[PDB]
């Protein structure tokens, strides 16, 4: 990982006041801050400087693998396994990455709670729209499946969800 | 010397030590490291900005 | 390696076998006794006193002092329950019955004035505060879409 | 896997060729050197799991176990060579032999991707364990034990052996990769009551559910130090890893059926922690720890979330660890005191300076010491629980608090105390003792710095 | 049972402590010990046996509806903070010969002189029996009494546990 | 804000390697004592440094260096929530422990396991420091048990003893049942939730959350030995006097109330919670005060008086009062440790004695204890200008100043009164009166860390409290207009003890009789709790496990 | 506990003066041999007393019977140090 | 310790091994 | 003003109490001699082993071994036909696991329905 | 009969009566067990790459989350399945 | 280990340093 982009992760543009200390009383937090910048953010600058080029004298590049794209179960003839195998195991990565983009979601209103102090409770309500439509639409994925999961019963989910409101719409028609 | 022996082993190497792992491996990741924002009064002025805060309304004069 | 008669057996039906039960526990027949005959079935191991083992004074001196016991002693069907950790049964100053009683009647007062606070709280005589902005609606996440009733308060 | 078979194969020729008084010797070592190799199978991957060829596969769920599985075997054959040494060489070697077999027995077990394969390899286990037990068992006075074994056979393994091949004949085959996309609903009729009882009910005599632990308690006074380790360490997982396994075509149909057997295992582990004060034999105890605990295992299948299967994997591991320990901590005393009773000796800290150490250790594991994998699965249980039925928060809640009476009552009752005074043999913990026990304790905490492994394919 | 005499004794032992422990400040216990000495002064030449027994019963009674909830206890005593404080201190004699030679070879002093603790235990082994055989009760002993050495330097019959046992205060 | 971070947790990595050095090197034998205290003198002085700068900026950063799991859609993580709570608190828990350290290389001077001992102390503090600066519960329950392991080892150094045995057992078997609210919380919130880390509990600020905080009353309750959960806390005594000062009167039974500060925004909204609490602190302090006045060893008396002022401080948390429940801890923390130290100097002086009718007289044999005995109770007490009052003041006032219940109101005005009631018995009995204690007198307290040790400590209980209050920032509001006679009703009734009191000692010297009281035996015996509870109980699981 | 040890000759005296606060016991009347029974004329309740003075004067209880079988100073010297392991 | 000599012997398991 | 004391199953009467101390005969004479003179002969037996100087481990106590053995009790003791202790001691036990089956079998039902029909709030109802 | 192996061989270490198997059979049984098994064991596990896939599913949790933000895509929809392809009964 | 600084009493106040 290198770093975050701010789609991903956006983050608030940071706004600290220049200090008024309106006493005739030094700052102490100045010089013992000068000494942390002069005791602990030098030297160990002074070796990070050093490091950077042994990482980058001898170089090597590792990759990020991407996944084709095949079938799923709405088309596997029945108990044909070796079509079936693809669409399970592409399914599982698909449900793999899903639960980590809800932490995503959850990353960004956990934060907002924090570093905005007590105004958390009004700032972050777009993290919150952002957070709560997906989780509904994440119990509708992977939500009523058991220890065994499966593209199957996992499907069977959206059939059931499906004809509950396709009738309801009728029924509401 | 057993405090200036420690200090150093026990105290200035960790601190070290702690610095780069924020410094480059804790930060990096998004929503890491939070802090609660700081607090905001009349007539401040900012710096990434440059805007100064609107001083208060004017008060009454009481007996103060 | 014992003999096998000298080891627990079925219930003494009749004198003869406890004359002859008493004397592999070494117990006095007059003091010896079989728990009584029934589908329990505990064999015909002593029936002592259910009581507990700090009774025997410590400054006695026996085989295993803390235990308090003597070697070859005809030991408790619930001696693993009535250790000094375990169930004790030492005499108090005050009667069980009375302190059970006593207790009771202290609990049994307090839950019921707690009701009576809890059915008659305290207040102090002021009436209810206010907050400008209609309760600060907006500021606690309110919908902006929504206007909320105003709640003004007015000076006095 | 092969390559693990082997070399376990070997060791056999290993015990009757080596140098008579070096079998002690090279068995440990060439025994050890397969312990390192059995990391391998850890190159899991998050999707699909690891499969070799049509016989053996590996998994998430069956690799722990694996490498927890012979790490055991070294550790058997340190605590016996103390009392092996009484017996001759000519019968020595036949103790040997039979434990390198029962490894064989045992990892082509957790391996076995045709569930027939599984049963076939799972049945043969009793004979390393029953002869482990009986012709080397230090009590030989006629328990007329084979009641249980009878009643087991005939109401578990043979039942089951019906059920499964009852099963192939119907969807076609039963490879377990292949009914996890031919699996059907099971609906609820009277005959797949009695095949769904003939499918769970052998292993859980061998969990063991409560109701069916009587055989157990009696074992560990028979079977000497390596049987008894075993015993709980292995064999009692075979019956987790099955359900675990079988229960992939037990759909929608276990949910009625479950709730017999829950509150069997929920209100068990009360009735059975409990009972665990009144165990006069420490090795009594000591097993009935495993009894309430695999309790927990059991519910977390029936409950079929996919929050609970991870609290088993990691529970499973997290006990086997344990007790296997515990038994040789206890044992450690049977070699010196030359019997089980626990109340018989006491304060063994002043005598025993380190051993009061390691009950100590050991002991905050049973009794759930945070952030000790032990926890880890436990509280798993609890939360997954919860979710199933609120109220079931309170057996919980109490069973907990029991765990912590026996878990320091035996450290109480042995570890502190005046040394028992016509007791006079107490000699100085042994290098083979120190080490033995040392190997237990170290990869249990270890496990804590990297749990992901255990946590079953569901992480 | 320990007799009518002794049961006084114990009781009137016991109760000044409980005394004490209400009055606390010494002139004023020892006031009223001298009110409770009034009492057992009294009854001090009863002798009707039965007359007797009627007596101390009322001293039971009467003490349990004295007993002081939290009486003064000496902690090296059973109710006492100091009792079974520093068992594990004390050491088992027998524990020496298991001791490596480093160990033992630092004090030639001990084990030279604990030769003659073994060697008493077994030359004087054989003899103490045989007093004991003749002087003990037909049948089983009656009382639990040990009879005392009977000849010129002879050690007392089953002496050698009670002797070899710990200090109070070892280290 | 890098000097503040980095600062924050130097402390704590600061105390790891120490420990190291048990498992290995044997680089210093015979010094151990002295030499593990200093990383406590170390570790007061670094974690202040974050302080100041707390104070002055406000800084309360959120650290999570290493990532240790994360189970599909939840993540557990290492963080550290560096907020106004701990920042505060750990400089207390560190130097008041200070003290300790130092003074307990005499008091244990003839322990073998003293090694052990100092290996033992720090090892809880790990527990606290982690435990106080837990952002999420299962970092949190980690500590949160942690304790009770080192309470019970610490409870029964003297593994020969064999209440020492059953008594850690006693404090262990209350706390089982203080996790099973805890881990409902944990449950609730996973179920009803999706996580755990306090962020975003508060982030999500539930509507209705009725049941977590029942068990966080029920957790709390066996941390905060309460009524229902006290009989343990007696118990703890058996161990030394570092143990029980360190623990039982400064901080371990003080996490149940410092989880509910943590969980402050949730208890206050719901009102029936806040009356929840102050039912189980209002019946506490009555009782565990009440208690004490009749117990003879002064230990006894100590602890009641801390689990009576552990009433208040859950008192303050039923009135929506985080931070002064916070400040009452500190306070109390500054000067009950001492008492305790004192108090030692008490039992090493009678060696190794505690019964009080064998003492007296001491003010002259022991002045300088009666300096340091007299100073920190003045605190207790309430007197006016001392930690007591820069916080019992302040939060009285509160006390009947809002919206209350009055059955359960009255109980903090007696409270306050029997506060000061035992403390004339302890110094009338022990220091004034005639010598009552034995005819081999070892009155000679010539040690150079006790002097040392209580003249820190002596510092803490005068000049702090006013620092603190003087220092600490504004997160709530001033209530400072009410009726007088309101206004110091502790300072109305808490002399009405001395009158009575007073009157009582006088009453002691007069040689009038004894008569046994149903309000002493009852009070005396503690309630019957211990007795009654310690004998049902444990014959009915036993008995009835058979079956 | 700092370094107060205790000798077989320092209790003896300690004992006499025990036996010195007795008044009943006359100072020319004290000696090591004196019968509490029959030299000093001390009987059950007098002697009982001094056992209560004595375990006040050496911090350690004794029990009941050890208290009855002491009817002379030397048996109680006999068993003073006995107890308190005092061998020198 | 507090006088000279009276050091008393110290008794322990063989802890050589 | 005294009432004597009222014991009970966790607190019984004094030794001191008994009044069977208080009137002590020859017949008493033999039962606690009984109890003294047979306390001497397992004493004799015992007393003889620990002090012999050539023993090491421990001393076997048959009265001990007898409790231990006595743990075991499965088929020789009580018979299948009975009504008072068979039946009787079934519902022990066996009795809380049906009463348990309701419980949850209400309970766990009763949560279906609400989630039937959305009267449960599971907005945050992730994990399961 | 319990013959103690110290008295035979007080240089032991619990293994054998024989002092160069009970020192070669300890030098085994410490050497492979710590030396190899553990010390060695422990690092294996610590450096397994993507052990379950744990470090991509990460990594391509990021692109995914700034692409679906990218585009103004809701970052999960509803559907996990294409309802499109399916085709319901009735 | 200073040699005695203080000495102990009988019956005595015990010194004042
Ligand atoms: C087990 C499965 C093999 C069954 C074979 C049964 C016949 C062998 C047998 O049981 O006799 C045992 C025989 C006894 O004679 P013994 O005193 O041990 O001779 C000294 C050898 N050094 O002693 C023996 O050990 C001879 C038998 C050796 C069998 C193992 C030889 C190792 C190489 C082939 C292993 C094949 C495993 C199958
Ligand atoms: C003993 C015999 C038990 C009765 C066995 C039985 O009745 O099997 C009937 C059933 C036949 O059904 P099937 O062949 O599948 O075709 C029609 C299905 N609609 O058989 C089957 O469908 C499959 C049967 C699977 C294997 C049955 C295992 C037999 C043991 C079941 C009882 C176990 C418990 C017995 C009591 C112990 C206490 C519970």
């Amino acid at each position: 990982p290198d770093s975050w982009d701010k789609d991903v992760y956006p983050e608030p543009p940071r706004r600290t006041p220049a200090p008024s200390p309106q006493t005739s009383l030094p700052n102490p937090i100045t010089y013992l801050t000068k000494a942390f910048d002069l005791l602990v953010d030098r030297p160990v600058t002074l070796v990070r400087e050093f490091i950077e080029r042994q990482h980058a004298k001898n170089k090597y590049y590792y990759y990020h693998r991407e996944f084709r794209r095949v079938p799923d179960i709405t088309e596997c003839q029945e108990k044909d396994v070796l079509c079936m195998f693809e669409a399970e195991m592409q399914w599982r990565r698909d449900y793999k990455v899903d639960q980590e983009i809800v932490n995503i979601i959850q990353e960004r209103l956990k934060a907002c709670q924090q570093r905005e102090g007590e105004s958390h409770r009004q700032n972050c309500a777009k993290e919150l729209e952002q957070f709560t439509q997906v989780v509904k639409a994440y119990q509708d994925r992977y939500h009523d499946l058991g220890a065994h999961y499966s593209a199957r019963k996992c499907l069977a989910k959206q059939k059931q969800r499906m004809l509950a409101e396709r009738k309801a719409a009728k029924e509401a028609a | 010397y057993r405090h200036s022996i420690f200090a150093f082993t026990h105290v200035l190497i960790p601190v070290w030590i702690i610095h780069y792992y924020l410094k480059y491996h804790v930060t990096t990741k998004p929503y890491t490291i939070v802090e609660k924002k700081p607090r905001i009064f009349p007539g401040d002025t900012i710096l990434e900005t440059g805007e100064v805060i609107p001083p208060m309304k004017e008060f009454p004069d009481q007996h103060h | 390696h014992i003999t096998k008669d000298m080891l627990p057996g079925p219930y003494p039906k009749t004198p003869e076998e406890r004359a002859a039960a008493a004397k592999k526990y070494n117990m006095r027949v007059e003091d010896y006794e079989p728990y009584p005959d029934d589908g329990t079935g505990y064999g015909d191991y002593p029936k002592l006193p259910d009581r507990s083992q700090q009774e025997r004074d410590p400054w006695y001196d026996w085989d295993h002092p803390d235990l308090r016991l003597n070697w070859g002693e005809p030991m408790h069907w619930d001696l693993d329950m009535y250790i000094r950790n375990r169930v004790d049964t030492s005499p108090t100053p005050v009667n069980w019955n009375l302190m059970c009683k006593h207790l009771f009647g202290f609990v049994a007062f307090m839950l019921f004035m707690f009701w009576v606070g809890e059915t008659y709280p305290a207040y102090q005589p002021v009436g209810p505060k206010q907050y400008p902005y209609n309760n600060l609606y907006l500021e606690r996440g309110g919908d902006p879409n929504k206007e909320p009733e105003p709640v003004v308060h007015y000076e006095i | 896997m092969l390559k693990y078979i082997i070399p376990t194969i070997m060791l056999m020729p290993l015990t009757w060729l080596s140098k008579n008084n070096m079998i002690w010797v090279n068995s440990t070592a060439h025994s050890l050197l397969i312990s390192f190799t059995s990391l391998l199978l850890m190159n899991q991957f998050g999707d699909n799991s690891l499969n070799f060829s049509l016989l053996f596969f590996s998994d998430s769920l069956s690799t722990p176990l694996l490498i927890l599985t012979m790490w055991l075997l070294p550790l058997m054959l340190m605590a016996s060579q103390h009392h092996l040494s009484k017996e001759n060489l000519t019968r020595k070697k036949l103790f040997i032999t039979m434990l390198i077999s029962l490894q064989l027995f045992l990892i082509m077990t957790f391996t076995a991707m045709e569930l027939i394969l599984f049963y076939i390899l799972f049945e043969a286990t009793l004979v390393p364990t029953l002869i482990i037990i009986t012709r080397w068992g230090n009590q030989t006075e006629r328990l007329n034990a084979g009641l249980y074994f009878l009643f087991y056979t005939l109401a578990g393994s043979l039942p089951l052996l019906v059920a499964l091949i009852y099963i192939q004949n119907t969807v076609g085959s039963l490879n377990f990769l292949m009914l996890q996309y031919w699996v059907q609903p099971v609906h609820n009729s009277w005959s797949n009551v009695f095949m769904w009882l003939a499918c769970m009910m052998a292993f859980m005599v061998k969990m063991p559910l409560y109701g069916l632990h009587l055989w157990l308690p009696k074992a560990h006074v028979e079977a000497p130090i390596a049987g008894s380790m075993v015993l709980a360490a292995v064999l009692l997982k075979l019956g987790g890893y099955g359900m675990l396994r079988i229960t992939l075509i037990l759909n929608p149909m276990t949910d009625f059926m479950a709730y017999p057997f829950i509150m069997l295992s929920l209100w068990g582990m009360i009735m059975t922690s409990s009972i665990c004060l009144r165990q006069t034999d420490l090795k009594s105890l000591i097993a009935y720890s495993s009894v309430s605990h695999m309790a927990l295992v059991i519910v977390a299948i029936l409950i079929q979330t996919p929050w609970s299967y991870m609290g088993a994997t990691a529970l499973m591991i997290a006990h086997g660890l344990t007790s296997s320990m515990l038994f040789c901590l206890a044992n450690s005393n049977y070699e010196r005191i030359h019997s089980r009773t626990m109340i018989l000796a006491r304060g063994l800290q002043t005598l025993l300076p380190l051993m009061a150490t390691w009950w100590l250790l050991a002991s905050l594991t049973n009794l759930a010491l945070p952030p000790t994998i032990n926890l880890i699965g436990e509280l798993f249980v609890v939360m997954s629980t919860f979710s199933w039925s609120n109220i079931t928060i309170i057996l919980m809640g109490v069973n907990m608090v029991i765990t912590a009476l026996y878990s320091l009552y035996m450290l109480i009752m042995t570890q502190r105390g005046k040394y028992t005074y016509h007791i006079n043999n107490i000699s100085p913990s042994f290098t083979r003792e120190n080490a033995l026990m040392s190997l237990h304790i170290l990869p249990l905490l270890l496990l804590t710095l990297n749990p992901k492994i255990i946590l079953g394919p569901l992480y | 049972y320990l007799t009518h005499q002794q049961k006084v004794l114990r009781l009137y032992k016991r109760a000044l402590r409980h005394l004490e422990s209400w009055c606390i400040h010494r002139d004023k216990y020892r006031y009223f010990a001298c009110l409770l000495r009034a009492r057992f002064d009294e009854h001090k030449n009863e002798k009707d046996m039965v007359k007797a027994t009627q007596l101390l019963r009322e001293a039971e009674e009467e003490f349990w509806h004295g007993q002081h909830p939290q009486p003064y206890i000496f902690p090296e005593s059973p109710g006492g903070t100091s009792y079974e404080r520093y068992e594990c201190y004390k050491v088992p004699e027998w524990c020496l010969d298991d001791w490596h030679p480093s160990e033992k070879a630092m004090y030639p002093d001990y084990f030279a002189k604990r030769e003659q603790w073994k060697k008493l235990r077994r030359e004087s082994w054989e003899r103490e029996v045989k007093q004991l055989q003749e002087e003990t009760p037909v049948g089983g002993p009656r009382t639990e009494a040990l009879p005392p050495a009977r000849k010129q330097g002879d050690l007392p019959p089953l002496w050698w546990h009670i002797v070899t046992r710990p200090r109070e205060r070892p280290m | 804000m890098n000097m503040f971070s980095s600062l924050s947790l130097v402390t704590l990595l600061l105390l790891t390697m120490p420990i190291m050095m048990m498992s290995f090197n044997t680089y210093k034998p015979s010094n151990y004592p002295l030499y593990v205290k200093t990383a406590i003198s170390y570790a007061f002085i670094t974690s202040m440094i974050p302080t100041m700068m707390f104070i002055h900026s406000g800084q309360e950063l959120i650290i999570s260096n290493w990532h240790w799991l994360t189970i599909q859609t939840l993540k557990l993580s290492l963080s550290f929530k560096m907020d106004y709570f701990s920042m505060m608190f750990i400089p207390v828990a560190l130097f008041v422990t200070w003290s300790i350290m130092e003074f307990s290389m005499w008091y244990m001077y003839s322990d073998p396991n003293i090694n052990k001992f100092f290996k033992y102390l720090l090892l809880f503090l790990i527990t606290m420091l982690i435990l106080v600066t837990a952002n999420n519960l299962f970092q949190l329950f980690i500590g949160w048990e942690g304790v009770g392991i080192m309470s019970f080892l610490l409870i029964g150094w003297w593994y020969g003893r064999a209440d020492a045995n059953t008594a850690a057992l006693q404090a262990i078997l209350y706390n089982r049942i203080g996790d099973i609210g805890f881990i409902l919380a944990m449950a609730w919130f996973l179920t009803n939730l999706n996580t755990w880390d306090l962020q975003q509990i508060f982030m999500l600020n539930p509507s209705d959350s009725n049941m977590p905080l029942i068990g966080l009353a029920l957790a709390a309750t066996g941390k905060s030995a309460q009524f229902g959960l006290h009989p343990w806390l007696p118990s703890a005594m058996e161990g030394p006097t570092p143990v029980s000062a360190l623990l039982h009167s400064s901080t371990m039974v003080v996490a149940g109330i410092f989880l509910l500060i943590r969980f402050y925004p949730l208890t206050e909204n719901n009102k029936y919670i806040q009356s929840i609490t102050l039912c189980l602190g209002a019946i506490t302090t009555l009782f565990t005060a009440m208690c004490a006045l009749t117990q003879n060893d002064i230990k006894k008396i100590i602890a009641f008086s801390t689990s009576s002022q552990l009433g208040l401080m859950m008192v303050t948390i039923g009135i929506n009062q985080p931070y002064l429940a916070f400040l009452h801890i500190c306070t109390h923390a500054f000067f009950k440790a001492m008492l305790f130290m004192c108090s030692g100097s008490i039992i090493h002086s009678l060696n190794d004695e505690q019964d009080i009718r064998k003492m007296g007289g001491l003010f002259k044999a022991m002045p300088f204890t009666t300096t340091a005995l007299i100073v920190g109770s003045l605190a207790l007490t309430g007197m006016p200008f001392l930690t007591g009052f820069y916080s019992k003041d302040l939060i009285i006032e509160a006390a009947n100043t809002s919206y209350t219940n009055a059955w359960a109101l009255l109980m903090t005005l007696i409270a306050t009164s029997f506060t000061a009631i035992y403390s004339t018995r302890i110094i009338f009995f022990a220091l004034l009166g005639q010598p009552r204690f034995p005819t081999l007198v070892n009155i000679n307290e010539n040690n150079p860390l006790l002097i040392n040790s209580i003249k820190r400590l002596l510092i803490g209980s005068l000049f702090a409290g006013y620092i603190i209050s003087n220092n600490i920032p504004p997160t709530t509001i001033p209530q400072m207009t009410m009726p007088y006679y309101l206004k110091t009703t502790a300072l109305i009734v808490t002399i009405l003890g001395f009158i009575l009191a007073l009157e009582i000692s006088n009453m002691t010297k007069n040689l009038k009789y004894h008569y046994p009281s149903n309000a002493f035996k009852f009070s005396t015996l503690l309630g019957y709790f211990p007795t009654i509870m310690h004998r049902l109980a444990p014959y009915m699981n036993l008995s009835m496990s058979q079956k | 506990s700092d370094a107060p040890p205790l000798t077989l000759e320092g209790i003896k005296d300690r004992v006499l003066y025990v036996l010195k606060l007795y008044d009943k016991i006359d100072p020319e009347k004290l000696s090591v041999n004196s019968h509490f029974m029959k030299d000093l004329g001390l009987d059950s309740l007098d002697q009982v007393e001094i056992i209560m003075a004595m375990e006040d004067e050496f911090g350690f209880e004794i029990p009941d019977i050890d208290a009855e079988k002491l009817m002379c100073p030397q048996e109680i010297v006999d068993y003073i140090a006995d107890k308190k392991d005092v061998y020198e | 310790s507090g006088d000279h000599g009276k050091r008393l012997f110290i008794i322990k398991p063989s802890g050589f091994y | 003003s005294f009432p004597k004391y009222e014991a009970s199953r966790l607190s019984s009467l004094p030794t001191t109490l008994d009044p069977a101390e208080y009137d002590i005969s020859s017949e008493t004479r033999k039962a606690q001699a009984e109890r003294l003179a047979i306390r001497s002969r397992l004493k004799r037996e015992y007393q003889l082993q620990y002090y012999d100087p050539s023993r090491r481990g421990v001393i076997e106590d048959p009265a001990l071994v007898r409790w231990t053995y006595a743990r075991s009790a499965n088929i020789y003791p009580n018979f299948r036909p009975n009504t008072k202790t068979s039946l009787l001691g079934a519902l022990f036990g066996i009795g809380p696991l049906v009463f348990w089956y309701y419980v949850f079998k209400t309970d766990r039902d009763r949560k279906e329905k609400l989630i039937q029909e959305g009267k449960l709030d599971r907005t945050f109802n992730i994990s399961y | 009969e319990d013959e103690n192996l110290y008295e035979k061989n007080p240089d032991s270490h619990g293994y054998d009566k024989d002092p160069a198997v009970d020192i070669w059979n300890m030098r085994v049984v410490f050497f492979f067990g710590f030396s190899i098994v553990l010390v060695l064991g422990s690092t294996f596990v610590a450096y397994l790459p993507d052990y379950r896939m744990q470090e991509w599913a990460r990594r391509e949790a990021e692109r995914l989350v700034k692409y679906r933000e990218a585009h103004g895509l809701p970052i999960m929809e509803s559907n996990c399945f294409d309802p499109s392809k399916i085709q319901l009964p009735e | 280990g200073g040699g005695a600084h203080i000495e102990p009493r009988y019956r005595q106040f015990p010194q004042l340093t």
